[PDB]
């Protein structure tokens, strides 16, 4: 079975360097053109770099966005291709995939699961968690919404549960947005019976693995 | 570079009907009667999966409801009849010459009947205000289709540039979306004004809905 496996992603500051590695198994690697392709937080695909075969004098190609900052190389003896990335920029953030062959005529291809890179000047920081309190003005229909605003954390991701996982129906935890400050923010909301607002306790449980922090926030009528 | 114009960016199709995704190349991708256009499916968290190679050839094990056609500069991926696990991103990609280039992508979703949003507005918390910033949140819950106009007004002044929207993925059970719009102001700018309003226009509403509050009013 053919498999490609990427590694080496992580956090880095602008101007810094990282090296990605991709190991291939189950394929005659020395006969395969290898490329790196990245995917933006926006979820679009962008080819980065390619390296060809010894018979083609190991010809390399680079996207103009990365020329002079990235270097692709291979070690056929270890069935591996590498991407050395220097002078990194915020816009290099994304999931990086190793793939073959990408170009020419092929009836099958292979892609790794990818490795994540985040380029930012921000320091790791757990979120501030603020209540989105159910309104004191009545609803026409007897359902109330409330939530937690999970603000100013870095890097992604956070996870949010409600009442330690007992409350899951009606929960919407939004994708994060990167703010102009370089920190992320999202809200998690839930719809509940407005008649439970004086009886039922609501607590959002916000975990941020990168900072190894957990914050619980009780959300009450103001 | 060979630039690929993929259309539409967002496509909603009824289960059982045909989804057609198109790609126009800025120059021909043909060499000797072969058209070097590939199509990929991508599910969340997973790498791209080759569906169609060389314009019209189904990949091994790819279900028969996927097909590709085209030559020169004009190509389509057709999915018929659409099934629920076909909701995904799709991308065309030219393999004629380096640099290898991709279309901008199409997000294929399930079309369902119109559903109006329920709208809620949340003032900033007292805790956040003392920190020097104010976030005002407008929530649109469980609506379809995704298109909605959400307009912030502060003492009747139409806001622009100081809000961000976020949308959930389509719900697995009811096929609706929810959306947040968050208005960010300085504590100082927030305390300058009295009335905060979010106006929502959506096909499910016979009349756009305004939710509003007076700053500091319980």
């Amino acid at each position: 079975e053919v498999k490609l496996e990427e590694s080496g992603g992580g956090l880095v500051q602008p101007g810094g360097s990282m090296k990605l590695s991709c190991v291939a198994s189950g394929i005659t690697f020395s006969n395969s053109w290898m490329s790196w392709v990245r995917q933006s937080p926006e979820k679009g695909l962008e080819w980065v770099a390619e390296i060809r075969l010894k018979a083609q004098n190991y010809a390399t190609h680079y996207a103009a966005s990365v020329k002079g900052r990235f270097t692709i190389s291979r070690d056929d003896s270890k069935s591996s291709v590498y991407l050395q990335m220097n002078n990194l920029r915020p816009e290099d953030t994304g999931i990086y995939y190793c793939t073959t062959p990408l170009g020419g005529y092929f009836d099958m291809d292979y892609w790794g699961q990818g490795t994540s890179l985040t380029v930012s000047s921000a320091s790791t920081k757990g979120p501030s968690v603020f209540p989105l309190a159910p309104s004191s003005k009545s609803t026409s229909g007897g359902t109330a919404a409330l939530g937690c605003l999970v603000k100013d954390y870095f890097p992604e991701p956070v996870t949010v549960s409600w009442n330690s996982g007992a409350l899951t129906s009606g929960v919407h935890t939004f994708p994060a947005v990167l703010q102009s400050s370089g920190l992320y923010s999202l809200s998690s909301v839930v719809t509940v019976p407005s008649s439970s607002l004086g009886t039922q306790t609501y607590i959002c449980n916000v975990n941020h693995k990168p900072s190894n922090t957990k914050v619980d926030k009780r959300v009450e009528p103001k | 570079d060979i630039v690929l114009t993929q259309s539409p960016a967002s496509l909603a199709v009824s289960l059982g009907q045909r989804a057609t995704i198109s790609c126009r190349a800025s120059e021909s991708v043909d060499i000797y009667g072969i058209s070097f256009m590939n199509w990929f499916q991508q599910r969340p968290g997973q790498p791209p999966k080759l569906l169609i190679y060389a314009a019209s050839n189904r990949g091994s094990g790819v279900p028969a409801r996927f097909s590709g056609s085209g030559s020169g500069t004009d190509f389509s991926l057709n999915i018929h009849p659409m099934e629920e696990d076909d909701t995904a991103m799709y991308f065309c990609q030219q393999s004629k010459e380096v640099p290898w280039t991709f279309g901008g992508g199409t997000k294929l979703e399930i079309k369902r009947t119109v559903a109006a949003p329920s709208v809620f507005i949340f003032p900033p918390s007292d805790e956040q205000l003392k920190s020097g910033t104010a976030s005002v949140v407008c929530l649109l819950n469980n609506f379809y289709p995704r298109e909605a106009k959400v307009q912030w007004k502060v003492d009747n002044a139409l806001q622009s540039g100081n809000s961000q929207e976020s949308v959930t993925e389509q719900d697995s059970k009811d096929s609706t979306y929810s959306l947040s719009s968050t208005l960010t102001l300085s504590k100082a700018d927030y305390e300058k004004h009295k009335v905060y309003a979010c106006e929502v226009t959506h096909q499910g509403l016979s009349s756009p809905v305004t939710k509003s509050f007076n700053r500091g009013e319980c």
